[PDB]
C-alpha cells in the first residue's frame, strides 16, 4: 500500500518556444551608426588640419637656419 | 684648379649642440637679414663656392 502517485501538486512545464526580444531594430539601427561615424570625421579636420599647422612650424626652424 | 690658403679658414666656430641651435632658431633668422640673404645671391646667382668666402 506504499505506492507512488501524489494526490496533487503539479505544474506542468510548458512545451512553448519564445524569446523574440526586439531589440532596437528598423531605422533605429543605421541611424546610430551614421550618427557615430559622422562624429568621427568631425573629430577629424580639427586634428589633421591642426597637425598640418605645426608641420609648417617644423619646417620653419629648418629654413631660418642654413645660410 | 686653385684654392685659397690654409688661412681664411679656422674662424671662430660656433661650437654648440643641435637642440640649443634649434632652441632660439626662430628669432634668429628673421631679424639679421643683411649678411645671410645676400649670401644666398652669392651662392645661387653665382656658383663656385670658392669665390664666395667673405
Amino acid at each position: 500500500k506504499q505506492d507512488m502517485p501524489p494526490v496533487g501538486g503539479y505544474g506542468p512545464i510548458d512545451y512553448k518556444r519564445n524569446l523574440p526580444r526586439r531589440g532596437l531594430s528598423g531605422y533605429s539601427m543605421f541611424a546610430v551608426g551614421i550618427g557615430a561615424l559622422l562624429f568621427g570625421y568631425w573629430s577629424m579636420m580639427k586634428w589633421n588640419r591642426e597637425r598640418r599647422r605645426l608641420q609648417i612650424e617644423d619646417f620653419e626652424a629648418r629654413i631660418a637656419l642654413m645660410p | 684648379v686653385e684654392l685659397p690658403s690654409l688661412e681664411d679658414l679656422k674662424v671662430q666656430e660656433v661650437k654648440v649642440s643641435s637642440s640649443v641651435l634649434k632652441a632660439a632658431a626662430h628669432h634668429y633668422g628673421a631679424q639679421c637679414d643683411k649678411p645671410n640673404k645676400e649670401f644666398m645671391l652669392c651662392r645661387w646667382e653665382e656658383k663656385d663656392p670658392r669665390r664666395c668666402l667673405e
